[PDB]
RNA sequence: AGUAUGAAAAUGAUUAUUUUAUAAGCAAUCAUGAAUAUAUUAUAUUAUAUUAAUGAUGUACCUUUUGUAUAAUGGGUCAGC
RNA sequence: UCAUCUGAUUAAUUGUGGUUAGUAGUGAAAGACAAAUCUGGUUUGCAGAUAGCUGGUUUUCUAUGAAAUAUAUGUAAGUA
RNA sequence: AGGUAAAUAAUCUAAAGGGAAACAGCCCAGAUUAAGAUAUAAAGUUCCUAAUAAAUAAUAAGUGAAAUAAAUAUUAAAAU
RNA sequence: UGCUGACAUGAGUAACGAAAAAAAGGUAUAAACCUUUUCACCUAAAACAUAAGGUUUAACUAUAAAAGUACGGCCCCUAAUUAAAUUAAAUAUAAAUAUAUUUAAGAUGGGAUAAUCUAUAUUAAUAUUUAUCUUAAAAUAUAUAAUUAUAUUAUAUAUUAUAUAUUUAUAUAAUAUAAACUAAUAAAGAUCAGGAAAAUUAAUGUAUACCGUAAUGUAGACCGACUCAGGUAUGUAAGUAGAGAAUAUGAAGGUGAAUUAGAUAAUUAAAGGGAAGGAACUCGGCAAAGAUAGCUCAUAAGUUAGUCAAUAAAGAGUAAUAAGAACAAAGUUGUACAACUGUUUACU
RNA sequence: AUAAUUGAGGUCCCGCAUGAAUGACGUAAUGAUACAACAACUGUCUCCCCUUUAAGCUAAGUGAAAUUGAAAUCGUAGUGA
RNA sequence: AGAGUAGAUAUUGUAAGCUAUGUUUGCCACCUUCGACUCAACAUUUCCUCUUGGUUGUAAAAGCUAAGAAGGGUUUGACUGUUCGUCAAUUAAAAUGUUACGUGAGUUGGGUUAAAUACGAUGUGAAUCAGUAUGGUUCCUAUCUGCUGAAGGAAAUAUUAUCAAAUUAAAUCUCAUUAUUAGUACGCAAGGACCAUAAUGAAUCAACCCAUGGUGUAUCUAUUGAUAAUAAUAUAAUAUAUUUAUUAAUAUAUUAUCUAUAUUAGUUUAUAUUUUAAUUAUUAUCAUAGUAGAUAAGCUAAGUUGAUAAUAAAUAAAUAUUGAAUACAUAUUAAAUAUGAAGUUGUUUUAAUAAGAUAAUUAAUCUGAUAAUUUUAUACUAAAAUUAAUAAUUAUAGGUUUUAUAUAUUAUUUAUAA
């Protein structure tokens, strides 16, 4: 009752709410912007939500997956938007996470806001799918984004990539077909070059990418250690 | 209570300023933002890139205006004829001029 | 509550000079090193000015009282009246 | 204000308008109320009331420099 | 009684200066303005703190050394 | 504790006024504005209609639309009351004025006609307060015309079928829920014994004046120096529940706010629970705790005979046996004082 | 009556200084009156503990007040309106 | 003087004598709130505990009286506003003061106290009282000092990281009962020890949460009322596909479960008619966390564990040795030599400080800070943990997995299958 979670300055029945509200928000738009406390607690209930999700996927026991079902729907509240969220839970989202163990969120810290210097954060859907089967492109997954960015100003640049981009880019591979991270960056670089008005030479693009892979996929002092005399 | 006496110059400022806990620290810990070569905040995203990926969701992700036909085929005169204009009051003007009391965001120095 | 002008003060921030983190009380005066500034007769071993090294002396002002540092009266400061 | 408590068909509560007040009304009477408070409101005037009481009364220099006693006093905070 | 009532003198009152640790009234002494050599007052002269050396006795209790505490007791000391 | 002005100090301290917010987007300008969705709060209101009031605050200048019928004023009429008015000589009076009488004013009240829609002008001629019972009537069932038990009992309209004037009129018959509520009717109980004032036929008329109308109104739009937890009149106030306008919920509607975000030390406030004890606390059981039906039964001493005491205490039935919404309901007695219900120092 | 009672009730009468419409006396009912007792109950207490929310604290924005001769505002003893 | 069986001075001590105190009642006039609660600090003129002198009135045991001694301790209830006092039950003892008769910018407000009212008395009366009774008004965000904690800056016998002694500032210091020695010493008997040790307690302090108890707006279950969802199923419509001969059948998606008219004015409900106008699973909200039963961590005392800090040194009152001055005597206010207290010094504990010590020394990773994740810590700070991802090793928070706990049904079961 003292320390178990965030009090957020709200009396029990409400933080609840505002909790769901939360977590019902990030289901629907895979990444949102809030207060980072706020933000923090929504990822615990969330990230929860998911696992529960999956484990009624899988269990072969029926009665726990029915257990599980009325767990997911208690934490959500399905009317409006969220109308066919629990269907959207089971058919979309959860299985996204199904060989990841845990960490399905990510906060990202902003700069606080300007008139009340609250601390502001970004709570949002790992692995989120930039682009649907219509030709578009989907709102989320902000990291991806802000990487394959970062990799465009390095190849504008003539820089050699930093070893943090390349790990949060080996990190964002790990639970993703490489042929498909491919064509998502591609996608990506389409946008961007274009909103940041730079020439789209498809094949070197392409090319780039690729040498981005290969990279990232195929893995390769002042004190002495010395045993006691 | 009540103070006894009217605080002197040197004690009200050697009170204020004198403790560093009181005082303003440097920002040290700015640092290169990889996407754009601007300072940001360590341990922070840079609120110039986010803001630009934020606004190419917006112009991607958007909800088409509801325009009904009816509307949309009235002659100039008929809509004229049928919505004409009006004065709007001061509170309504003021509301209007958002320029005056609404703070765009200031975009950072390009870091060395 | 005219119009011009306004280095009048109280008051705030900032800079410069100087003193100040082992020293105790009207915060001044006198002694007395040092540092700085100015000086078209500093010829200098110079003169003035500014500045809480250090030493000594020093119980705000008025009113009212036999008598007030009084923990008696009255005054937040300056400007005008 | 919250809790608690009392009356709640009556000597009840209450809207709208009217009458009664400054030696002066109303008062199931508390010197209670009469426009944020009355043993008698407020405003204007007499009016610069009066105050043997309190406080205040503004530059400089020079010379002299007290008293706190007696007597009287509705006098002992005063005055001769 | 730092009480009260008057008598005489002084100071304070209205008197700064030195002394009495600090001090309205005690001990000296009355600031026209300076100067700082000489006489000094009261009070002082190991240091704090301006200035000291002696003589003859007594005390041994820190008695006492600028605010003297009594009857009485004990121990000495002189003189008869 | 001089007056006026300016500027300090406390101090960037307290405080920002009962409060539930979240995301996305308008907008790569939003904690605070607008929209959408979610969540919550008020709901015999924080809703919807209005009265009074007011810097028009409004959905605004291209602005709140009336001949009259569940439209108000204006108008007619008057109450309380008011009036340099009214009557050789109304009466009285240092002046001011006061009294009586007339006339005039004066709403908080009364005021013809109307969906079959309705016609207001001119001229002429003679209602304090409360109650709807019992009986009786017929209707529905049980038993053998008459008894027993149960509801129903004055009015409010559509339908169908008849009989008379001639599909429009009049009357009759039959068909048809419960619970509240309205108006209009009738009969009538009590003492406290219940406003005032302004005709009818006939003929001729009637081209329908002025003002109010926004929004706000248990409130940020009025009275409180403030966008003030105060004060402020009336009517509707979804259903489910109930004796109910109590209490719970909340359909719809309205709202979520000139402070936010975090942290939740000491400490304060307003709540919840507490072993063993149970007033040992304290001036004092102050405060807190305490309800084993709320309906139907039953209910003593005393006593002024009034179920006054009584809503008696205990206790029963229905319900429930491990408990499991809110709200109503919080002991018994002795003494002093005052019969009692009332009134009082607006703010000790 | 209580383990224990300056309180309460009952009773006595040197009534300092009761007494009959400034009414006297005893009751029923009533009373948010005052005092006392019993029951029940309890954080009132033994003896406090845990929890909740609003403050307090921190950051952002806005921004009071009484007060104030001037202040470079220590302890002790002594002194002294 | 006089009591004390005898003897003024064991104990008592008339009236008169000499002082101290500033604790009472006064006097003076420089100077214009009693009690309760809470927390106490100081004194010693000591009530208890430790040491000791005297006591024909110290046999013992209880006492009485006096000297040293302030380390520790010194009460709970009934009555009253009371301090006090009376009593009850305890205690080793229930000491006396000072501190603005400590403490109201810390609490209270019963007493005292003004307005209302009554009573007794006084007064012709208005009213009054070294009277009685009921009722009854102040508030304060802390500027400075001070104190409690916590930081930053700093000058360091010169650096940093760590370990740190002397020292300083405080804390602590006990007491009872029982048992043994011993029914011994002593005493006719009755009664009944010192010296000393141990064990139980005590009051106080400190830490702790394994367990116990409490809590637990983590959680789970049960449960009354009202409302609102999702899913499934049925029906209907629309949109998109497939079949069929735009229609019908199928599949997917979305939306919908209303509405209207009757029953004599209105409202609601009911049924009938009208319409495609649905009843099961599972959720949520609200009603004090809606109420109730359990309940993890944490925090806590009702709980648990430990401590009351020795040995030692010098002393106080007091008790001695030898021994003159003074042929004796005399513990010395002589030289020598000894005993002696809950006191003193210390010791023990905490906080502060940092002499000293080990090491490294312009840095591909020196030491710190800013930043992030945090809790061992915490108002803010500070402190401590972690900031791994390369040749090795290091998990801070969440999430995940795990076993375990909670909840409450469960072998009438779960999983694999034949
Ligand atoms: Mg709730
Ligand atoms: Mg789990
Ligand atoms: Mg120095
Ligand atoms: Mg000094
Ligand atoms: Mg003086
Ligand atoms: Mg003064
Ligand atoms: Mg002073
Ligand atoms: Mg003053
Ligand atoms: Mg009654
Ligand atoms: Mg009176
Ligand atoms: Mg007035
Ligand atoms: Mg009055
Ligand atoms: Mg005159
Ligand atoms: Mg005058
Ligand atoms: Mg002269
Ligand atoms: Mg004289
Ligand atoms: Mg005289
Ligand atoms: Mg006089
Ligand atoms: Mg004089
Ligand atoms: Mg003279
Ligand atoms: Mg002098
Ligand atoms: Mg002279
Ligand atoms: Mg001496
Ligand atoms: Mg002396
Ligand atoms: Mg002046
Ligand atoms: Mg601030
Ligand atoms: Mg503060
Ligand atoms: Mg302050
Ligand atoms: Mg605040
Ligand atoms: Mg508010
Ligand atoms: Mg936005
Ligand atoms: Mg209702
Ligand atoms: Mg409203
Ligand atoms: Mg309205
Ligand atoms: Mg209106
Ligand atoms: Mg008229
Ligand atoms: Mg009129
Ligand atoms: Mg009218
Ligand atoms: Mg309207
Ligand atoms: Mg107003
Ligand atoms: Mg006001
Ligand atoms: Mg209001
Ligand atoms: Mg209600
Ligand atoms: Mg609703
Ligand atoms: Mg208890
Ligand atoms: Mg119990
Ligand atoms: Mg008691
Ligand atoms: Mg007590
Ligand atoms: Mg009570
Ligand atoms: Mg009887
Ligand atoms: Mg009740
Ligand atoms: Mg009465
Ligand atoms: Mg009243
Ligand atoms: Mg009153
Ligand atoms: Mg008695
Ligand atoms: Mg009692
Ligand atoms: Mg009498
Ligand atoms: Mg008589
Ligand atoms: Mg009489
Ligand atoms: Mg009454
Ligand atoms: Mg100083
Ligand atoms: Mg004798
Ligand atoms: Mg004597
Ligand atoms: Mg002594
Ligand atoms: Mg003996
Ligand atoms: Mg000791
Ligand atoms: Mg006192
Ligand atoms: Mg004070
Ligand atoms: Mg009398
Ligand atoms: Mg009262
Ligand atoms: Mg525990
Ligand atoms: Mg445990
Ligand atoms: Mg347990
Ligand atoms: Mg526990
Ligand atoms: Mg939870
Ligand atoms: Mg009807
Ligand atoms: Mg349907
Ligand atoms: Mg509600
Ligand atoms: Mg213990
Ligand atoms: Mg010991
Ligand atoms: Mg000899
Ligand atoms: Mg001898
Ligand atoms: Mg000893
Ligand atoms: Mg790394
Ligand atoms: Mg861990
Ligand atoms: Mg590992
Ligand atoms: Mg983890
Ligand atoms: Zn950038």
């Amino acid at each position: 009752t003292v320390g178990i979670a965030r009090k957020l300055s709200r009396d029990k029945a409400h933080r609840d709410a505002l909790l769901k509200n939360l977590a019902c928000q990030l289901f629907q738009h895979e990444s949102i912007v809030s207060t980072h406390a706020k933000c923090k607690e929504a990822s615990r209930v969330a990230e929860r939500i998911i696992t529960w999700t999956k484990r009624a996927i899988t269990t072969s026991n029926s009665v726990a997956q029915a257990e599980l079902k009325s767990q997911i729907q208690s934490q959500l509240f399905l009317a409006g938007d969220n109308r066919k969220l629990m269907k959207r839970l089971f058919s979309e989202i959860a299985p996204r996470y199904l060989e990841r163990p845990g960490g399905y969120t990510r906060v990202l810290r902003l700069e606080p806001r300007a008139n009340d210097s609250a601390p502001q954060s970004v709570l949002e859907l790992v692995d989120s799918p930039v682009m649907s089967e219509s030709h578009t492109v989907n709102r989320g997954n902000l990291k991806m984004w802000l990487l394959v960015k970062s990799v465009i100003n390095d190849d504008a640049n003539q820089l050699p990539h930093n070893p943090l981009t390349l790990q949060n880019l080996h990190k964002v591979a790990k639970f993703k077909a490489e042929a498909q991270l491919h064509g998502e960056i591609m996608l990506i670089k389409q946008v961007l070059l274009k909103e940041m008005s730079l020439p789209y030479d498809e094949a070197l693009e392409n090319e780039r990418t690729q040498a981005l892979l290969k990279e990232v996929y195929s893995s390769s002092s002042s004190y002495v250690m010395v045993p006691r005399p | 209570a009540v103070p006894k006496k009217k605080v002197s110059h040197q004690k009200k400022r050697q009170k204020l300023y004198g403790p560093g806990k009181k005082q303003l620290k440097m920002i040290h810990h700015l640092n290169k933002c990889p996407s754009c070569g601007h300072y940001k905040r360590a341990n922070t995203l840079c609120m110039y890139c986010v803001g630009q990926i934020s606004h190419i969701w917006k112009t991607h992700t958007a909800k088409e205006e509801i325009k009904p036909r009816q509307e949309e085929e009235l002659s100039e005169l008929d809509q004229r004829v049928l919505y004409p204009g009006r004065r709007d009051t001061k509170y309504t003007k003021d509301l209007k001029d958002k320029d005056n009391y609404l703070e765009r965001r200031v975009r950072t120095l390009k870091k060395d």
